């Protein structure tokens, strides 16, 4: 059967992990704030001419439960690390997620994409160059998104699948 | 100040399960207790009657109180959409504790949770304002229909509610 990819979406509360995931899966924008406990979704897609099954874990941004993330980090194959362009704290939180993934997986080669979300909003506080430099230092792609307008949504998840494919064949 | 007592009659897919009553600690958190009391009687013209427990996580808590959107994101207090954290005198010491849900500091509305275990990491973040008096076994029975992420497998509603004392 088609290959399944276990993707995990991580980042601070409110950055739009659920809004991005629900746009990908359900093609609508959730304007209300329903902070996540943990949700899973499945979708078949075609990426570079190859049909595959996305298994997406949408995680909580709650700072209180950082120790509870190790389990799903061991299970996940690739990680979307999401911050909001109008939330500098969420960008600073990215480093801790990346380091936690690197620690739990014991690898620098974990498939990962840095996602700067909410690019439809006017109040930018994280410079695009800041995020580009960080992604380059990690050696991972950087994608700007808006769950509200759908800009970059497919690109973010599909790029992560491409990173997993490169990793499985390296 | 005397602590009032309120009750919920809980239903599962519209069928009666049982009554849970709560002592409200008006002697420590009068404004928070009064909000829950008034929402339980419906005397302001809105409140808990007919709303559901949207999140039940066995081993932890049952959460409800969204009578405005019925989707876990809503609710409102008798003071406006949100009100301040009154104090954190009382702690999440064990099963039966009744405490305010929130989305960060000073965002109390109507959503609340009933603990089914000690949840001490919520101390100082969620305002505790009551405790189950009678019907803890009904709160336990509500855990029959919860799940790891809280999604319920049957519709758990407050069929009726009001004040006893
Ligand atoms: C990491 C997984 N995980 C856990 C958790 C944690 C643990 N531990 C931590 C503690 N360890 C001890 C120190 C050793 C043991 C292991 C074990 N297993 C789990 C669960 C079952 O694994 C899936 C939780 C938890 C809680 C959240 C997100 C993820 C969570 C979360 C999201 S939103 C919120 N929390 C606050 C929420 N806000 C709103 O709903 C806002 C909505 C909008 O505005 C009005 C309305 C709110 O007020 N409450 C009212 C209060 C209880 C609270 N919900 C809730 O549901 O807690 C669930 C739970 C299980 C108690 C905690
Ligand atoms: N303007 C705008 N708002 C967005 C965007 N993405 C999410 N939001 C809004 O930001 C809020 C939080 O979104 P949500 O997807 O719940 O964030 P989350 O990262 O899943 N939070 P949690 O970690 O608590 O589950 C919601 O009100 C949502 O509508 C976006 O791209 N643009
Ligand atoms: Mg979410």
């Amino acid at each position: 059967s088609m290959t399944e990819y276990k993707l995990v979406v991580v980042g601070a509360c409110g950055v739009g992990k659920s809004a991005l995931t629900i746009q990908l899966i359900q093609n609508h924008f959730v304007d209300e704030y329903d902070p996540t406990i943990e949700d899973s979704y499945r979708k078949q897609v075609v990426i570079d001419g190859e049909t595959c099954l996305l298994d997406i874990l949408d995680t909580a941004g709650q700072e209180e439960y950082s120790a509870m993330r190790d389990q799903y980090m061991r299970t996940g194959e690739g990680f979307l690390c999401v911050f909001a362009i109008n939330n500098t704290k969420s960008f600073e939180d990215i480093h801790h997620y990346r380091e936690q993934i690197k620690r739990v997986k014991d690898s620098e080669d974990v498939p990962m994409v840095l996602v700067g979300n909410k690019c439809d909003l006017p109040s930018r506080t994280v410079d695009t160059k800041q995020a580009q430099d960080l992604a380059r230092s990690y050696g991972i792609p950087f994608i700007e998104t808006s769950a509200k307008t759908r800009q970059g949504v497919d690109d973010a998840f599909y790029t992560l699948v491409r990173e997993i494919r490169k990793h499985k064949e390296k | 100040m005397v602590n009032p007592t309120v009750f919920f009659d809980i239903a599962v897919d519209g069928e009666p399960l049982g009554r849970v009553s709560f002592e409200l600690f008006a002697d420590k958190v009068p404004k928070t207790a009064e909000n829950f009391r008034a929402l339980s009687t419906g005397e302001k013209g809105f409140g808990y009657k007919g709303s559901c427990f949207h999140r039940i996580i066995p081993g932890f808590m049952c959460q409800g109180g969204d009578f405005t959107r019925h989707n876990g994101t809503g609710g409102k207090s008798i003071y406006g959409e949100k009100f301040e954290d009154e104090n954190f005198i009382l702690k999440h010491t064990g099963p039966g504790i009744l405490s305010m849900a929130n989305a960060g500091p000073n965002t109390n509305g109507s959503q609340f949770f009933i603990c089914t275990a000690k949840t001490e990491w919520l101390d100082g973040k969620h305002v505790v304002f009551g405790k189950v008096k009678e019907g803890m076994n009904i709160v336990e029975a509500m855990e029959r229909f919860g799940s790891r992420n809280g999604k319920t497998s049957k519709k758990i509603t407050i069929a009726d509610c009001g004040q006893l004392e």
